[PDB]
């Protein structure tokens, strides 16, 4: 009795979707055509005789990746008129899909949500996928949410926004739309999730060796991680842990909720087995700066809570006897108003394997969700290469030509001026 | 705006500064950007010897040679091997006092002040065309027209 | 790991190389079509030393090859495992230098070299660890010992940690094919000492010699001086590619057998060489290897070296044998002649072993050592130089290109400096 | 609850640690998986079902020794992040690894030390192998042991440096960093035990009858030494002794510390059996000169203290008998302010035999460690080595050239010339 429902939208997001769904799928025994040959029902709905549907939506403008989704293996498995498609692309423009083509489509979406939240009874609460630097994900991702706040209200909203990287980029004009959804989802999302591409290339290659990674061993390295953070909800575990069970542990103030993550251990079977991955080397390794999901450093600045979720056959003891470890180290320094900073979760469930992929079977794991202070450093660097571009209103022509104002853009320049303020205001000591 | 004397100077002073770091041969394979970003943030010996040269201070005499210059790097740089801002500005104040240590009468301060001369590092137009590359082109596998054409586009102008 | 890449320039170095490359892909069983088609799995582990991986599976030399006329690139890619160099390396012009040291110095040489200069930057910035550079051209030349010689103080210039090789063949006064090569040997001399950091001699004449009087072969011809020279190169580095006993990179021998930074021109030798017919009458031991080693004759220089005191020595063992024996045995190589090493520096005699003999010889050694008996070859060199600059004769090529006599009196004087200080430490005493 | 670690750094000393690794997992029946088909406390972990983990961390810049570790049959032993591995090798020079690049690699094994050390809950101290004629070894022992000193403070480490042999010697360079590392762990070490390489190889060529020995015969001995120092601690006994019970009995001063080993019975199974190996023949045998595990002649000093371990059947009366006997003899004379200078322990324990190796299935054994006034000669002979080269400043430009300064040479001359003035003063008569 107990749901939660992922919408995905933007191509990003659509490929991060595959990527947990297979995952879900393999971890709960589901067939790809849907068909098992009582803990699914969190993701799942029972049709009353055989398959099974997701409780996941897919949205885009541009038709190519859901038609590539629509012909795969997985074309029996999701619901034919939930995933949603457009016919013109925004093309990396914001504008576009905030004002001119996501609001003809936002209604079916909006008519899709209220359909799928009439069948739950226990709705915990939403999961959003979008990469911020492209112009459909971020505007109907901050369109969709805009909706949703008023609409339901209370209800919790969990996104897994995946910023540009400090140097790396694809685009030329991302900053301009992270910045505008990064004003959007300020003050419309309960937990934002810190996922930069660049530090997942250095996981992947410091720890899994691969020379050549594609998208696909970054999307399951998140599909791990998302599955790590939802599975207290359909598992047996002696220490349990909720998704309302947040805001009250990680969030100190209403502005401050973006954090960033890691994951341990990170290991190839060629190498695993020879060495013991006790509880205390994992924990250590996932405090590690390198093993940030982010890029940014965590010496920088102070820790403000941290919330890390064991899976396996760990006991609570030697979890202690880690975090007074931790504690101890002169290297990690927390925030002088928080005493103890830290909620731990145990559960039973050893992380699920896919096959031909990278990572090996391990029987345990741990994934922790930290909130620091040191994630100001992103904020200055993007609004640093907003301020270059926009002293001498370059491409500004192609947003204004698409019904956006010319002052739109100084008030997210102010916001995230007051987020950065508030930041360095926090982390004074008393 | 304004500078100060020293930053004015140290305006001026980190401006070579930045471009001689820019010109570093990094020797090795598959950088960090981290790394990268580092070393473009500090001189090595090949970058201050090679600014040395084209401000005409290297070789002139004994006290600024190719060895002399190298032991006083060894001495005050960074890991002993890199120059930052400060040092830098360190590593220019014992050249001076090395480069007129021949001069008795002058105190360190009127050396590093006569050096500041020199270089003409108070005009930042003729010390920035002091400044010299090593290399670079934009890769492009390279080998009676040739001189250039300025075209001069005719004024469509107020009386045009 | 810690990989080194390939540069070679003018004929004699392209021929070297055509050799060395020959060497190296037979050893790690590489076809010429570039397809791995090795036996032990040992020949995989390390292959990023000199090998790059491209798609497809097949593998590519890191290998630059340098000329001022096309016909020596344009002769070695026929011949075989000519297909495995990259068409992007090879760089030429279409003048050449005739042999002057100036036009391949000054006039012609300085306007190609920038081409050059810009792949050795692209292939060293992307490699995982430098280790260092390694140089084979010719000093009787004029292309060769004047763009070579350039490119080492551009590359010093820019990489002034890593480590520099070069395989440097001196034009002896037997065997003369070209009149002008005192000029621009003396002038190669002169900025090779300033920035090389191993130098490694090889004279033509000594190759006749032990090929007239080892192997006993009736006809020499340029491929076995060739082979010679390509096994020699090949012994160096073998445990940097090869697990070993003592494993000793490039950068210990230069640690080991480089007393003063000016004193680093070794002159090297190869053990066992047998004739066929005698190669089932002799018996592979280290006594065996060790008394051809130290052999007069066996050096790949004229240079006779108990006409001088060794400095140090070195030697690196192939094959799995026993330290103790090998030990041993150089404690009493040392005992035996102890007037022929100098007595202020005691135990100079440096080894090592790798268990990785090469293919089809179960015992190898490669000798590198450091001696004072080296002096004679600039004492001729500088000899001839001085008879022929007296009457200025061919000296108006050379002026006619923008460069004077001062340049040559300087040549001469340092080189006269190096010869004499050289020898300063052959009769000091403690 | 009683803990030891045990630190391996170095090519060496890695060698030694797989010496001595497969040697402890054979006595306690461990698998070379790491599975059992209450004394392993002292070396192990239990991981709570299944593997036992070492305590043992392994160090080194060069990678090969790693990649060889992790290959072979105890790849699954050691956990697979304590084997810490650099990408540059210090080259044999002593400033590279003191100041350049072990700096950077020292943080991750101070943190590796403290994740072990929060384990243990009885911790008896530390132990430390390296092989003192080599860069990377030398300079990160020392750093190790400066940083471990101040980070725990009064914790026992315990060093089993291999000195250079008097006059065979694998580099030309050794002294310099001998004679540094000896400045460095004067002051920082407790116990350090002498182990050169040629009074091994003679016993080994004397007893065990090999005339062509490698280092795992020299390495095998080691370990078989360690373990009988360290079978009081996991084993019952009539006479225990801890390692904390050592500089109370062994070290008259806090300078005086270093002392040499020796082991008996060493016989082969070919001829073992024929003679009874009675306790008075053993024991008699361990205090032979010619037995001595470094070359260093005991007829030329006095001793200080002997601390020699039984193991096996004996009896203590006829431990009593045979050291009254030695007493009488008038070859071996002691220091005259000790009256006693015998401690003895006696353990049940026989030693365990390594299958293929050369020491055979013996039911008593001794292993004495013994310090003596003699050891001033190999000081000595080092500190000649050292002076005809630094007469000259021979090799200095490759240290000065890594960050030290000119005058660090000096101060561990006059530091060696303080020691031998001590050892000097210390064995006159009152
Ligand atoms: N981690 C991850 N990031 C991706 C992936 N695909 C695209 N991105 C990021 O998304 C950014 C651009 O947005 P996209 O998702 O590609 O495109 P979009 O969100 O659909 O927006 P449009 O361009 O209008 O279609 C790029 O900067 C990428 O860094 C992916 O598969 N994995
Ligand atoms: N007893 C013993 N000694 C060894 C062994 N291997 C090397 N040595 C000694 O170690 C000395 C040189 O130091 P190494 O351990 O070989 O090399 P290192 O300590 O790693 O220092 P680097 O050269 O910088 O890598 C030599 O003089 C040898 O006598 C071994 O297996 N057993
Ligand atoms: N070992 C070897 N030496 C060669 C070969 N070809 C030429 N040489 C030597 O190179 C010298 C001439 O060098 P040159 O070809 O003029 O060099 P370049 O000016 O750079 O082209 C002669 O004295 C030869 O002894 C060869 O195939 N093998
Ligand atoms: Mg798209
Ligand atoms: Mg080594």
């Amino acid at each position: 009795m107990r749901e939660v429902i992922s919408i995905h939208v933007g191509q990003g997001g659509i490929q991060v979707g595959n990527a947990c769904w297979e995952l879900f799928c393999l971890e709960h025994g589901i067939q790809p055509d849907g068909q098992m040959p009582d803990a699914f029902n969190t993701f799942f709905s029972e049709t009353g005789a055989g398959k099974h549907v997701p409780r996941a939506v897919f949205l885009d403008l541009e038709p190519t990746v859901i038609d590539e989704v629509r012909t795969g293996t997985y074309r029996q498995l999701f619901h034919p008129e939930q995933l949603i498609s457009g016919k013109e692309d925004a093309a990396n423009n914001f504008a576009r899909g905030h004002y001119t083509i996501g609001k003809e489509i936002v209604d079916l979406c909006l008519d899709r949500i209220r359909k799928l939240a009439d069948n739950c009874t226990g709705l915990q609460g939403f999961l959003v996928f979008n990469s911020v630097g492209g112009g459909t994900g971020s505007g109907l991702g901050s369109l969709l949410l805009e909706r949703l706040s008023v609409d339901y209200g209370k209800k919790s909203k969990l996104g897994f926004t995946i910023y540009p990287s400090p140097q790396v980029s694809t685009a030329v004009v991302e900053p301009y739309n992270s910045i505008l959804s990064t004003h959007s989802l300020l003050e419309h999302t309960d937990v934002a999730v810190m996922l930069d591409n660049e530090a997942i290339y250095d996981i992947c290659r410091r720890n899994l060796d691969i020379e050549r990674p594609t998208y696909t061993n970054l999307n399951r390295l998140i599909a791990q991680v998302i599955s790590s953070l939802t599975a207290s909800l359909r598992f047996d575990g002696a220490l349990n842990v909720d998704i309302t069970e947040f805001q009250t542990n990680l969030v100190p103030y209403p502005r401050i909720h973006f954090m960033l993550s890691s994951y341990a251990p990170i290991i190839s079977a060629e190498k695993a087995y020879h060495e013991q991955l006790s509880v205390a080397e994992i924990t250590n390794s996932a405090f590690e700066p390198a093993n940030m999901m982010a890029k940014c450093d965590p010496r920088h600045g102070k820790y403000m809570a941290c919330s890390m979720m064991y899976r396996g056959d760990v006991v609570p003891k030697d979890v202690n006897a880690s975090i007074a470890t931790i504690k101890t180290k002169r290297t990690i320094q927390f925030v002088d108003w928080c005493p103890t900073g830290f909620k731990v979760g145990i559960n039973y469930q050893p992380p699920t394997v896919v096959p031909g992929g990278d990572l090996a079977k391990v029987m345990r794991a741990v994934c922790m969700i930290s909130n620091s202070t040191a994630i100001a450093e992103v904020f200055s660097r993007l609004d640093h290469k907003f301020d270059l571009m926009y002293a001498k209103r370059a491409f500004v022509h192609w947003y204004v030509g698409e019904g956006m104002e010319e002052g739109e853009f100084s008030e997210a320049r102010e916001d995230l001026a007051a987020l950065e303020k508030d930041y360095e205001e926090v982390g004074i000591e008393t | 705006k304004n500078l100060t004397k020293e930053q004015i100077r140290m305006k001026n002073l980190k401006e070579a500064f930045n471009f001689y770091c820019k010109q570093q041969n990094v020797t090795g394979v598959a950088f960090t950007f981290d790394r990268i970003v580092h070393e473009q943030n500090v001189i090595n010996l090949a970058c201050f010897m090679l600014f040395l040269k084209q401000f005409n201070i290297l070789n002139k005499n004994k006290y600024v040679t190719k060895r002399e210059i190298q032991i006083m790097f060894k001495k005050y740089a960074l890991n002993y091997k890199e120059l930052d801002l400060d040092h830098f500005k360190i590593m220019i104040e014992k050249v001076a006092i090395a480069f007129y240590k021949e001069e008795e009468n002058l105190s360190n301060i009127d050396r590093v002040e006569k050096l500041y001369q020199y270089i003409e590092i108070d005009n930042i137009h003729k010390f920035r065309s002091k400044f010299g590359l090593l290399n670079q082109p934009f890769n492009i596998q390279v080998k009676p027209f040739d001189q250039g054409r300025d075209i001069v586009l005719k004024k469509v102008d107020p009386v045009v | 790991m810690r990989e080194i890449v390939h540069i070679q320039g003018g004929q004699c170095g392209n021929q070297i190389g055509a050799k060395f490359w020959e060497v190296i892909s037979d050893e790690h069983g590489i076809d010429p079509t570039g397809t791995y088609h090795g036996d032990s799995d040992l020949q995989l582990e390390r292959i990023n030393v000199y090998y790059n991986e491209a798609t497809g599976g097949r593998y590519v030399p890191r290998a630059i090859l340098m000329d001022l006329e096309p016909g020596t690139m344009d002769s070695v890619r026929a011949g075989p495992f000519g297909q495995l160099f990259r068409p992007d390396n090879f760089v030429f012009g279409q003048t050449g230098a005739g042999n002057n040291w100036a036009k391949g110095h000054y006039t012609e040489g300085a306007e190609l070299i920038d081409s050059v200069l810009d792949v050795v930057r692209k292939e060293a910035e992307g490699c995982d660890c430098l280790q260092g550079f390694q140089i084979t051209h010719s000093l009787g030349g004029g292309t060769g010992s004047g763009m070579g010689t350039l490119l080492i103080s551009k590359v010093r210039e820019e990489y002034p940690d890593r480590i520099m090789e070069t395989f440097s063949v001196v034009p002896s006064p037997k065997v003369s094919d070209t009149v002008v090569e005192p000029y621009n040997a003396t002038l190669s001399v002169h900025q090779l000492v300033e920035n090389a950091d191993e130098c490694m001699v090889i004279d033509n004449e000594a190759l006749y010699d032990i090929c007239f009087r080892t192997l006993k072969l009736t006809t020499p011809t340029y491929g076995d001086l060739n082979h010679l020279v390509s096994a020699a190169m090949s012994g160096v580095t073998c445990c940097l590619r090869f697990p070993g006993q003592l494993n000793s990179d490039l950068r210990k021998l230069a640690v080991n057998l480089i007393p003063f930074p000016r004193l680093h021109f070794f002159m090297i030798g190869f053990a066992p060489l047998t004739s066929r017919g005698s190669q089932q009458y002799r018996a592979l031991t280290v006594p065996e290897l060790t008394q051809q080693m130290f052999d007069a004759k066996n050096m790949m220089c004229a240079a006779d070296p108990r006409h001088g005191r060794y400095l140090t020595a070195s030697a690196l063992f192939r094959g799995r044998m026993s330290t103790k024996e090998v030990d041993e045995q150089m404690l009493n190589v040392q005992n035996k002649n102890s007037s022929y090493f100098v007595e202020w520096i005691p135990n100079n005699i440096k080894s090592s072993i790798c268990d990785i003999p090469p293919k089809g010889l179960k015992m190898a050694v490669t000798f590198v050592g450091n001696s004072t008996a080296i002096q004679e070859m600039f004492k001729r060199v500088a000899e001839q130089f001085t008879a022929m600059f007296r009457r200025k004769a061919f000296l108006h090529w050379y002026t006619g290109e923008g460069m004077d006599e001062m340049e040559f009196t300087e040549a001469e004087s340092n080189m006269n400096d190096l010869v004499s200080e050289y020898q300063q430490y052959q009769d000091a005493t403690a």
